[PDB]
């Protein structure tokens, strides 16, 4: 079990790790997250209670360096680094433990809510959407804009999600037209998972990153990733029988963590209606038409 | 944007464009089998694609054995429609190919676009316009030619006749479309109109009558008149 120190809480601040979040109040004596499970990424995130404008956070694998939390006042934000020095960094964190300094990373133990959010995702995946090579973390907040949205203006500042565009030379083949739109089976299996993700495990952990951005950051073009990806899948009529059943769990469990408050705007209405009750696969995903249904039957 | 009252004028200027219509892509019959139950029987059909600044119509006759086989002729017609426009575009050389793409139907607006990915600076445009291109299989002549049609073909036509060397673009595109609206509302009231004095008579490489200035004048105001009266005996007014 891992542990994330902080210097210091200079201000009110609301921190996010994972699906879980608690209220720092200024200057109180908080130093780190600690107890954070081994073998998954994992997001701490912040919100702070002058200006909700902006959440911001890092993704980060505790078994890829020893980081810490440290407030910058002249950035203005909470910020991550990583420690070369790993004997200092032992004695700093058993020194915040001993005083009883830290919160613990909450997780019941029924609870695997946290592993079927990022069951594909990998850091080194997260590094190449997010590029900034010289940290082994990932910075992202609510404003970032995609690679897509930039071409419809910072490239060192973008999601570099794989770029899917239904009416696009890619996704269609000359001569092919309306049989490559009405039935996106090549598109899906031969350009993105033959062609460009190699593998079902890489599309689901680039879905499962978009939908934890959307969700944790509000970012707006991480939600259009992942209902892209959705559709891609839900509209092609030859789809592998492993890789539906395994949606049919990463949707349920992704509309399962969602704030219930925050549906009217991370759920696109025209997306959802189609994959659950015209799409090719209108019938492959029992789990999750069964909870939208009861959860959320007014987009319906 | 879409294509309405309010950019009217635009129809006429020197950007090359092409309205499309494929309402008369897909036609058949209706009919009871031995049976009882019903059935479809297809007839040829046609493209109407139309530059309303020169009169210049491409009629692509659709014949009845481009369905042969197939599943969802509804669906399937506004593909084949997109299909023949892309193939259309591509045979006329650059100069001559449209800037704009006006479908009269918004249904045509993406089988179009996927079918000409490879003219992304020719624009796609849907129409708030209720325009009566459906109407164009009233003219005899058009009629004739598709329904004697025994495969594939393109012929050549230009739906002003001799027109703009007297009038603009604008007027004779306006005539067009108030004969073709009264050809739709009351097709045998509109061709007795058109036909009733023996003595102006269609040219051989003409689609409509010979009419004077001023006998357009009255032509056209009998035209007025008929769809006035329509509205009227179908609303009771
Ligand atoms: C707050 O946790 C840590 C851990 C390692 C280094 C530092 C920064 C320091 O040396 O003060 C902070």
């Amino acid at each position: 079990m891992n542990t994330v120190p902080f210097t210091s809480a200079p201000i009110e601040v609301t921190i996010g790790i994972d699906q879980y979040s608690f209220n720092v109040k200024e200057n109180q004596p908080f130093h780190g997250i600690k107890d954070i499970p081994i073998g998954h990424v994992h997001v701490i995130h912040f919100q702070h209670a002058d200006n909700s404008s902006m959440r911001y956070g890092y993704w980060f694998d505790c078994r890829m360096g020893n980081f810490y939390i440290q407030y910058d006042p002249k950035d203005g934000l909470y910020k991550m680094m990583e420690e070369r020095d790993g004997a200092k960094f032992e004695n700093i964190v058993h020194n915040f433990k001993e005083r009883q300094m830290m919160v613990s990373y909450p997780k019941i133990d029924e609870d695997d809510t946290w592993y079927n959010l990022t069951e594909f995702v990998q850091m080194d995946k997260i590094r190449k959407i997010v590029r900034k090579d010289e940290n082994q973390f990932s910075y992202v907040d609510s404003s970032m804009t995609t690679v897509q949205e930039n071409e419809l203006s910072d490239p060192a500042h973008s999601l570099n999600y794989t770029v899917i565009n239904f009416k696009s030379r890619e996704a269609i083949r000359p001569g092919h037209e309306m049989e490559d739109f009405l039935d996106k089976s090549y598109y899906l299996n031969t350009v993105m998972l033959q062609g460009i993700f190699k593998n079902s495990s890489n599309y689901f952990g680039e879905l499962q990153f978009a939908f934890l951005n959307a969700m944790f950051f509000g970012n707006y073009g991480s939600s259009l990733q992942w209902h892209a990806m959705i559709e891609l899948i839900c509209s092609s009529a030859t789809v592998p029988k492993h890789m539906l059943d395994k949606l049919d769990e990463i949707l349920y469990y992704q509309i399962k963590t969602l704030p219930e408050q925050y549906s009217d705007i991370l759920l696109n209405e025209r997306v959802w209606n189609i994959c659950l009750y015209s799409s090719f696969q209108k019938n492959s995903l029992h789990n999750t038409e069964k909870i939208m249904e009861n959860k959320y039957p007014e987009l319906l | 944007g879409a294509m309405n009252s309010s950019n009217y004028a635009e129809l006429f200027n020197n950007d090359i464009k092409l309205f499309v219509d494929d309402t008369n892509v897909y036609r058949v019959t209706v009919h009871k089998t031995f049976e009882g139950n019903v059935a479809t029987k297809a007839i040829n059909g046609c493209i109407f694609t139309l530059n309303p600044k020169t009169g210049h119509l491409f009629l692509k006759i659709i014949h009845t054995s481009v369905w042969a086989g197939q599943k969802r002729l509804s669906q399937l017609a506004k593909w084949k429609t997109a299909e023949e426009v892309s193939a259309l575009v591509r045979s006329l050389p650059k100069e001559e190919q449209p800037k704009q793409i006006i479908v009269t139907r918004k249904a045509m607006l993406d089988p179009l676009e996927v079918h000409m990915l490879d003219f992304p600076n020719i624009a796609i445009r849907p129409t708030e316009l209720r325009l009566p291109f459906s109407a164009a299989m009233s003219i005899d002549k058009l009629s004739d030619v598709v329904m004697k049609a025994t495969e594939p073909q393109m012929v050549l036509f230009n739906i002003y006749d001799d027109w703009l060397d007297r009038i603009s673009s604008y007027t004779a595109f306006s005539r067009l479309t108030l004969l073709l609206r009264a050809l739709k509302t009351n097709e045998e009231s509109a061709k007795m109109i058109l036909l009733s004095d023996p003595t102006i008579t269609i040219k051989s490489y003409h689609l409509w009558p010979s009419f004077t200035d001023e006998q357009w004048i009255t032509i056209e105001s009998q035209m007025r008149d008929l769809i006035l009266t329509e509205y009227g005996r179908k609303y009771n007014v």
